[PDB]
């Protein structure tokens, strides 16, 4: 069915930006701890909390 | 009188914090990695022996 509305449809130059979700997603449930503080480590890479 | 006599603001006997305060991050076998505090304490120690041998 026809939408009651008329849509502003046309080409537009879009850029793909450098932040992909699968490079950001992070979860931890117990993992590496700092030597000194005995607290969780920092960072996705380091398996941080 | 019990907890902070003014004379204790002056140090004569210095406590040495154990390794968990100044962890030796010891990587491999042929290598170690002493903490800043471990060096500064060795500096205190070095300076002290210098003084004690000098005055004696």
């Amino acid at each position: 069915k026809k939408l009651m509305a008329q849509i502003f449809f046309g080409p537009t130059y879009y850029q793909r930006l450098r932040h992909m979700v699968d490079d950001k997603i992070h979860a931890r449930a117990r993992g590496p701890m700092q030597v000194l503080t005995r607290q969780p480590v920092e960072g996705r890479s380091r398996d941080g909390g | 009188e019990v907890f902070s006599r003014p004379e204790w603001m002056i140090l004569t006997c210095l406590p040495v914090p154990p390794p968990p305060v100044r962890p030796s991050i010891s990587f491999n076998e042929s290598q170690r990695g002493e903490d800043d505090l471990t060096f500064k304490l060795a500096d205190i120690l070095k300076a002290n022996i210098s003084l004690e041998t000098l005055e004696h």
